[PDB]
């Protein structure tokens, strides 16, 4: 398994 | 500064002809991951050939494996083509069964 | 942060109304929770993303609609007094500390009729000449009677500012027949100041009541006035004594 | 052997028409078990190994929101570090990313690893501690300072330790006849003539698992390191492994050479010879 | 699965201390802890949150946390509590991912009254506004050791003790209400039915 979605925001760089 | 690929050309199974077999060829070594690669059966083009998924190593370059099923006889030659952006020609590896 | 709308709302059983939800902070993930005396907050449908919706605890009675990214729906088909409850909006991340991950909440009181709609009668009491001598202090009181439902809001208003030192008010709103189901409510609340800032006849102090009712779109055919959403006030002057 | 999982992906800005792709592979030990590419018409996560297959349609569809969800922030990633470098959307960009976790002996969490690469050169990476990260450049410099404030570690730790470490065990068990296994080298001498008065031994050795080996001649108690060819390990494309060893002799002479290899599916570290 | 929080109303003098117990059911490895407060206002406002990856030592000020994820348990404790502190208290567990349901305690009100410094316990009737009618019964300056109960009566309605904090001065005081319209209501014997101190001052 992948980490999974956060409950927030997917983070970007 | 980019990083030009290496190849290997080589079969899954020993040599040995009318005995069904998978001829590969791999390609590793190389950055940016744009790489065109053909099998050749005499030097003409062999359709059908699927390839591995993209992947990297540690340093970062990237390596895939191109492969397709063949029966090996005694007259048929064949090679892998690769052509990648840090080369001016594609590049024509002859496949000895030695190696 | 979490915005949330309505702030209050009043419904006859039967009916719909949608509480709309929002987060503007990209969250993925969207609950809804009620809360109710000593219950805590209960789950009732998230969201895990767009277009995506699942039961919680009490999903009965309750639809939700994940609109988009940005907005939440908690859908009331049919209302029922089991309903009558605050509804929070919850949106959580990690940075918590400088993000504001819940809704202010939506007051909602599901009644029978709406004739049980009243808006509170204010009135001020002046502080006691007894407490002016012994203490040396002044207490008004503002009283807040007859209102059905619930939803109101107390503030003290002094020489034209509101003032919030020197305040209290009660906890939660009293009820005038316990027995009763629609009973309705009252509310006091107290301000104390000096004898000798009550004693100047200039000092202004009015206590204000928000009432939140009726509508435009309630209809009422009805003797008493319609108990649209309102202030009722009562003020005195201060008195040399 | 001391098992792991990891996870690769590789995110690419289009120079033509079309958005930036996103393709994502998974591996436990040197074992890919699934794939996921944006390309793909109507794009999903496919198995890729027969262990793998028996998870149900929940866990298909928790795997493709992940990705998806993974391809519009890489495309948002890009545009980002277009700009904190400054450079035209003329030039094609490249992020890396390859994250997983080490099984020790307690089975946990031996260590967690996440590292991020922009155009094939170290960008950013999360430390040992799982708490702190490590920016190579100024621009990934930026990215930290966001990464602490958004507290990024702390959601990677979460994963790290607990369900990466979690499912890999799971892994670990589903197809265990074939990943707690190893397979060991099946090998064999070759003679060459380059002269006329020298010759290539060749040692073989195929059809291993894992990619993990050490092929070395020896014409006396010393390394031929100088001068031994030796090739990369290569895929035999069944899920095997293959590689050799070669150094020029004198046709003398071959018998003063030996082949020593060394795998995890030998017991003791197997030594050859030439046989005419 | 599981957030309890076993203390329903707890009540403590300024200065003094108080640990709201909240103890959490996982039988997850990974999960955070949240801490809310509940002010009379409504919202809700943020007080912690806590990784069970992270260490045992919390101290922030007044407000301090313990984690103890062995006996499983998240206590919270405020120091030199104020009156300010007064709020109904919410413990939650959450997963950290997108579709981990976020589980919440079933809460505790906090009750911090003032220490007052000087008692001077009275009783007394508030004129009419005029017409009321007609009559409003205020009951002020007991300390904070006294309770007030419900009249027995059916329209006589009295209301719980509260706080006032006169800022300027530096001074609070607690205060109850007490009214109806029946004729015979007389604010020297509303109060009756509550445990009162017997030194109250009467105005007649």
């Amino acid at each position: 398994l992948p980490e999974p979605l956060p409950q927030g925001q997917l983070t970007a760089y | 500064i980019q990083r030009t690929p290496k190849i290997q050309v080589y079969s899954r199974h020993p040599a040995e002809n009318g005995k069904s077999n998978f001829l590969n060829c791999y390609v590793s070594g190389f950055h940016p991951s744009d790489i065109e690669v053909d099998l050749l059966k005499n030097g003409e083009r062999i359709e059908k050939v699927e390839h591995s998924d993209l992947s990297f190593s540690k340093d970062w370059s990237f390596y895939l494996l191109y492969y397709t099923e063949f029966t090996p006889t005694e007259k048929d030659e064949y090679a892998c083509r690769v052509n990648h952006v840090t080369l001016s020609q594609p590049k024509i590896v002859k496949w000895d069964r030695d190696m | 942060g979490v915005t949330q709308t309505p702030k209050f709302q009043v419904l006859k059983t039967g009916q719909s109304m949608t509480l709309q939800c929002a987060q503007d902070m990209n969250h993925n993930s969207m609950y809804w929770y009620r809360q109710d005396p000593g219950m805590g907050l209960r789950l009732i449908y998230y969201s895990a993303s767009e277009g995506t919706t699942d039961k919680g605890e009490v999903p009965n009675g309750y639809n939700v609609s994940r609109l988009n990214k940005r907005e939440f729906s908690l859908r009331l088909e049919s209302a029922a007094p089991s309903q009558t409850s605050v509804y929070f909006c919850a949106s959580p991340g990690l940075a918590g500390e400088y993000e504001q991950y819940f809704g202010p909440g939506t007051r909602l009181t599901v009644t029978e009729d709406l004739k049980n709609v009243f808006p509170p009668e204010v009135a001020v009491f002046e502080p006691s000449e007894a407490e002016i001598s012994h203490t040396q202090k002044a207490t008004l009181v503002c009283l807040a009677t007859g209102f059905y439902p619930d939803h109101v809001e107390l503030s003290w208003w002094v020489n034209g500012k509101e003032v919030h030192s020197g305040v209290c008010t009660d906890p939660e709103p009293l009820k005038e027949q316990p027995a009763l189901n629609d009973s309705r409510y009252a509310l006091s609340s107290r301000l104390r100041v000096s004898a000798t800032f009550w004693q100047n006849p200039r000092n202004h102090f009015r206590c204000q009541v928000q009432f939140y009712g009726l509508s435009e779109n309630d209809e009422w055919t009805q003797d008493r006035a319609k108990p649209v959403t309102q202030i009722v006030s009562a003020e005195a002057w201060g008195r040399a004594d | 052997g001391s098992h792991s999982m990891r996870y690769f992906y590789t995110a690419m800005s289009r120079p033509g028409r079309g958005e930036p792709r996103f393709i994502a592979v998974g591996y436990v030990d040197d074992t890919q078990f699934v794939r996921f590419d944006s390309d793909a018409a109507s794009p999903r996560t496919e198995p890729r190994a027969p262990w793998i297959e028996q998870e149900g349609p929940e866990y298909w569809d928790r795997n493709t929101a992940i990705f998806k969800a993974n391809t519009q922030t890489y495309r948002e990633s890009l545009r980002n570090l277009r700009g904190y470098y400054n450079q035209s959307e003329a030039g094609s960009h490249i992020i890396q990313r390859m994250y997983g976790c080490d099984l020790g002996p307690d089975g946990r969490l031996l260590r967690g690893h996440d590292q991020s690469a922009y155009d094939g050169k170290d960008y950013i990476a999360l430390n040992e501690d799982l708490s702190s990260w490590t920016a190579a450049d100024t621009a990934a410099q930026i990215t930290q300072r966001k990464w602490e404030a958004a507290r990024v570690a702390e959601a990677r730790r979460a994963y790290l330790e607990g369900l990466c470490v979690e499912w890999l065990r799971r892994y670990l068990e589903n197809g265990k006849e074939t990943l707690q296994r190893a397979d060991p080298p099946k090998t064999h001498v070759t003679h060459h003539p380059v002269s006329d008065h020298e010759a290539t031994l060749r040692c073989w050795a195929l059809g291993f698992y894992p990619a993990e080996i050490t092929l070395t001649w020896q014409r006396d108690g010393e390394d031929q390191t100088q001068d031994t060819e030796l090739v990369e390990t290569r895929p035999a494309g069944d899920r095997t492994f293959q590689k050799w060893a070669a150094v020029v002799v004198p046709s003398g002479e071959e018998q003063r050479y030996t082949c020593h290899v060394q795998h995890e599916g030998l017991p003791k570290p197997l030594t050859l010879r030439w046989e005419p | 699965q599981k957030v309890t929080q076993a203390q329903t109303e707890i009540s403590v003098v300024e200065d003094e201390d108080v640990t709201l117990d909240c103890v959490y059911e996982t039988r997850d490895t990974t999960y955070y802890l949240f801490w809310y407060k509940q002010p009379p206002s409504g919202e809700l406002v943020f007080l912690i949150r806590r990784n069970s990856f992270d260490e045992q030592n919390e101290i922030s000020g007044r407000y301090s946390w313990n984690f103890q994820k062995s006996t499983s348990s998240f206590n919270f404790t405020i120091t030199a509590s104020q009156v300010v502190d007064s709020a109904v208290y919410f413990c939650a567990l959450s997963g950290f991912y997108n579709t981990d349901k976020l589980i919440f305690g079933t809460g505790t009100r906090l009750q911090v009254f003032p220490n007052i410094q000087n008692p001077d316990p009275a009783v007394y009737q508030l004129r009419d506004s005029k017409s009321s009618d007609k009559s409003v019964c205020l009951f002020t300056d007991f300390d904070s050791q006294t309770n007030v109960s419900q009249s027995k009566d059916s329209d006589v309605y009295i209301t719980d003790k509260c706080v006032l904090d006169m800022r300027s001065m530096d001074f609070k005081s607690n205060s109850a209400v007490a009214w109806s319209n029946k004729s015979d209501f007389a604010c020297a014997n509303a109060f009756n039915n509550s445990i009162i101190p017997e030194d109250t001052f009467f105005p007649s």
